C-alpha cells in the first residue's frame, strides 16, 4: 500500500527447509512445508538444515543485527553507530529466544506492545513465583502443552529478560 | 541456487556466511545503506 | 494493470478515510472515562 | 559482475 502511494526496504529471513517449494536457477520465476510471502523486496534463506521444522535462521539474523550495531555512520545524527529497534508483539519460544539474543547485546533496545501474548506478560512484570503465576494466566493451552522443564526454562528466560529493564520499553 | 523470483530478488545465505561480507555486497549491489532499521519478531 | 493500480490507490484512500472517520468519534469525547475506570 | 558476486557468496 505504501509503495503504491525512497522505496521501502523489507528483508525477510527464513530457512530453506521450511520452504514448501524449491526452485533452482538464469533468473527463475514461479507463481504460488511453509508458504513464504512474495511481497517483500529482499528475501534470505538459511542453509543449515533441509526439510527441518526447527528454524536456524535466528542465529544468522542475530549475527547480522549485531554486526549492524557495530558500524560507522558519520552523516547520520547518531554517534557513529546505526540505531536498532526490536519489536516483539508476539509471544513464543522463538520470540523469547530472539529477545534474549538481542538483549544480550546493548544496542537492541526492545520495544513491545500490549497485545495478548507472552510479551504482554513481560510488560505486566515490569519474584519467580509471581512470574510463573502471571505466565499461567497468560495462555492456558500454551502453558498446559509446555512440559514442566520447558515451563521452568520459560520462567528463567522471562527472569533474564526482566533482569535488564534499562533497555526494555513498553507501549 | 539464487533466483530473482517474480510474481524482487532472493538469494540464499549460508549459515556459515560472514555477516560483514554479505552486508557489504548487499549495500554495494542492491541499494543504499539504512540510517535506521527495525526487526520484528 | 493500470486500472487495477488506480483502483488499489482508491482503496488505499478509502482505508485512510475510514481510519479518519473512526478516529473522529473517539477524539470527539473530551472525557477519558477509561482512565477514571482504571483509577 | 552481480552473477560473479553471487557465486562467490555461495
Amino acid at each position: 500500500d505504501n509503495t503504491i502511494s525512497e522505496n521501502i526496504v523489507a528483508i525477510g529471513i527464513a530457512a530453506w527447509g521450511m520452504v514448501s517449494n524449491r526452485d533452482t536457477l538464469f533468473s527463475a520465476q514461479y507463481i504460488m512445508l511453509y508458504i513464504l510471502d512474495n511481497n517483500h523486496t529482499h528475501l534470505l534463506l538459511v542453509d543449515n538444515g533441509c526439510h527441518g521444522h526447527p528454524t536456524v535462521e535466528a542465529k544468522l539474523r542475530n549475527q547480522l543485527e549485531k554486526y549492524i550495531s557495530e558500524r560507522t555512520s558519520q552523516d547520520s545524527n547518531y554517534g557513529g553507530k546505526i540505531p536498532i529497534v526490536c519489536f516483539a508483539q508476539g509471544g513464543g519460544r522463538e520470540t523469547l529466544k530472539a529477545i534474549n539474543t538481542s538483549v544480550k547485546s546493548k544496542i537492541p533496545c526492545v520495544v513491545v506492545e500490549g497485545s495478548g501474548q507472552i510479551a504482554d506478560v513481560i510488560a505486566s512484570l515490569v519474584t519467580s513465583s509471581m512470574v510463573k503465576e502471571k505466565l499461567v494466566r497468560f495462555l492456558p493451552r500454551t502453558v498446559s502443552r509446555l512440559p514442566e522443564e520447558e515451563i521452568e526454562s520459560w520462567i528463567k528466560w522471562l527472569k533474564e529478560i526482566l533482569e535488564s529493564s534499562h533497555l526494555l520499553t513498553v507501549i | 541456487a539464487f533466483g530473482d523470483i517474480q510474481f524482487g530478488k532472493y538469494l540464499r545465505l549460508s549459515c556459515d556466511t560472514d555477516s560483514e561480507t554479505l552486508y557489504e555486497l548487499l549495500t554495494q549491489h542492491w541499494h543504499l545503506k539504512t540510517p535506521n532499521l527495525v526487526i520484528s519478531v | 494493470n493500470e486500472d487495477n493500480e488506480t483502483l488499489a490507490w482508491e482503496g488505499v484512500m478509502k482505508e485512510n478515510y475510514l481510519v479518519k472517520i473512526n478516529t473522529k468519534a473517539n477524539d470527539n469525547s473530551e472525557e477519558m472515562r477509561h482512565r477514571f475506570r482504571q483509577l | 559482475d552481480l552473477v560473479n558476486f553471487i557465486q562467490a557468496n555461495f
